[PDB]
């Protein structure tokens, strides 16, 4: 019982300069690890249409960050997997929400700030930063609300 | 039958022009003319009824 | 104006606060003042980004408003639908106008309808009628074996199926194509030149991919439509339109274009053994045939663009493509157009 994923998102998800305020650690959550293995092994259903011209469609792939800064591109994939992981359990199959914890989202926001600040240097690719800032405050709400949800449920 | 492109009415028109001009028309387009030629009430009532 | 990121704005705010006669204040993480400054900096960055986007949109809108040059609308998808009956019709039958053709798959719920009357003569086990997509978009480019439903159909009908995918529906006009046509118009302001005649020929919506071959006191235009034909009325309309743009005191002529046929006999390697099937072969054949069509005049049969186009369907699923005889580019004359051709797929 899983909604078929877009082809673009499926392709995207399946695989010096430093900021002074926030820095990354390249750490993956336990919940994120399980979802990666499931997609890697199981052949999840996928869609055939690509009407939705938003998110990674022609923004994450169109930008030259993929070829210029592959290390930065790894950070964006990690945020997407963490973003997809939390959206997965709440919409359907909430049993996997047990593995999530506060520190999983805390590191993700720090990674988002680091990549977001680097993208600010480029003037052409501010469209990607437009969505990241909105997504940045979304994780913080989950960070300050996730412990209450598990105890309530 | 013996060529890629075939037609009856289109070919017949060329023959009629060819016969009338005795095989010597004023222009050569007649020979090539054949070649270039060949390569609610129910809805209204239902619609207006839905509108009302 | 110049884009300002969050970190620079926050640093400037911190410097101003420190220099504004305030030593007691501190900007450590977790403080209310630091959070407020970060929020303000993010608001200013959002304002700058939206201002840049509005500048780009305003430039586009001003260019659209300036002059009388505007993009054209989309084209409704259309194709052919095959009808199979249980037995040949004993007597002539009339199909009511406006018959609706649809599908059952959830991915393609778009509807279709006929525009002209059709008649099923007796002793005919099948009939083909053109259809048009009501929705204006790329959703009408359904794959093979999608349209499998008919409305107001008699019991004689046994099956409904489309032999080939449409691959004709299009979205709104692409930005690159509009920009190129505008460049042609701007370069065509100076009349009595090759580019002026080019724009005068290309401004008609029906004609596509014209070519001009200047000669000593003689001008030839090999104009053709999307189907590669040139009707007399459209030819006369093109001549009349070019009359204003035609250079004075020199002959002009037009004689359409001559078509050429070549068999590619392409072969493709597919990584996924399971996914290989007749449906994929038919899709590849239809894609290659459509690529052969909608091609302008006086361009060599480049193979690199062909392989990059067919590989664009799926980079991972499609592994490699090779060819037997047409490896070298075929030089086309000014009056030659590569439209026809039989495609045979030889999977490795």
């Amino acid at each position: 019982n899983f909604i078929p994923q877009p082809q673009g998102l499926l392709r995207f998800l399946n695989t010096s300069f430093v900021s002074k305020f926030y820095t990354p650690q390249l750490q993956l959550s336990e919940l994120a690890k399980k979802v990666l293995t499931n997609i890697k092994t199981d052949d999840i259903p996928v869609l055939e249409r690509e009407f939705n011209d938003n998110t990674i469609i022609h923004k994450a792939n169109d930008t030259l960050l993929k070829v210029q800064a592959p290390r930065m591109y790894m950070i964006l994939q990690s945020i997407v997997l963490e973003a997809y992981a939390i959206v997965n359990c709440f919409v359907e199959n909430p049993s996997s929400l047990k593995y999530l914890t506060e520190e999983d989202v805390s590191i993700t926001r720090e990674n988002l700030n680091y990549v977001a600040d680097y993208l600010g240097n480029y003037d052409d690719y501010n469209s990607v930063v437009l969505d990241l800032r909105d997504l940045d405050l979304c994780f913080s709400a989950i960070e300050l609300q996730l412990p209450l949800i598990k105890k309530e449920a | 039958t013996k060529y890629r492109f075939g037609n009856k009415t289109h070919a017949t028109t060329l023959l009629d022009e060819y016969i009338k001009y005795k095989g010597e028309p004023p222009n050569d387009e007649a020979f090539d003319k054949y070649l270039k030629a060949i390569e609610s009430p129910l809805v209204m009532f239902s619609r207006m009824l839905f509108n009302w | 104006m110049k884009t300002r990121k969050l970190t620079n704005i926050l640093s400037k705010l911190i410097d101003k606060t420190m220099a504004g006669t305030s030593k007691i204040t501190d900007f450590t993480p977790g403080s209310a003042s630091r959070s407020l400054l970060e929020a303000v900096s993010l608001e200013i960055e959002q304002f700058y980004i939206l201002t840049k986007e509005n500048i780009d949109w305003g430039i586009q809108e001003g260019i659209i408003e300036a002059f009388d040059f505007q993009k054209r609308q989309s084209k409704r998808a259309y194709g052919d639908v095959t009808i199979q009956f249980y037995q040949p019709l004993d007597m002539r039958m009339y199909i009511p106008a406006g018959t609706t053709f649809t599908s059952t798959r959830q991915e393609y719920p778009q509807q279709f309808e006929t525009l002209v009357d059709y008649y099923a003569e007796p002793d005919s086990t099948e009939i083909v009628v053109e259809v048009y997509c009501k929705e204006t978009g790329v959703a009408g480019n359904v794959p093979e074996g999608t349209i499998n439903t008919i409305a107001s159909g008699s019991s004689l009908i046994r099956s409904v199926n489309n032999e080939y995918s449409f691959n004709t529906g299009t979205k709104e006009e692409s930005q690159e194509d509009f920009k190129r046509r505008f460049h042609s118009f701007v370069e065509s302001r100076g009349r009595a030149t090759n580019k002026s005649v080019r724009y005068g020929a290309l401004q008609i919506p029906d004609v596509e991919g014209v070519y001009v071959y200047e000669e000593t006191g003689h001008i030839t235009v090999f104009a053709h439509d999307r189907n590669g034909n040139l009707s007399d009325t459209l030819k006369e309309d093109i001549i009349d339109a070019l009359q204003d743009y035609r250079p004075s005191g020199i002959m002009l002529d037009v004689t359409g274009v001559e078509k050429e046929e070549v068999n590619v006999s392409a072969t493709v390697t597919i990584s996924n053994k399971s996914r290989i099937g007749d449906t994929l072969q038919k899709h590849i054949e239809s894609v290659i045939r459509s690529y052969l069509n909608n091609l302008k005049t006086s361009d060599d049969l480049i193979i690199t663009d062909l392989i990059q186009a067919i590989m664009n369907i799926d980079d991972v699923l499609i592994y490699d493509v090779s060819f037997d005889n047409l490896d070298e580019n075929i030089i086309v004359p000014p009056q030659g157009i590569i439209r026809a051709g039989e495609i045979k797929v030889e999977l490795k």
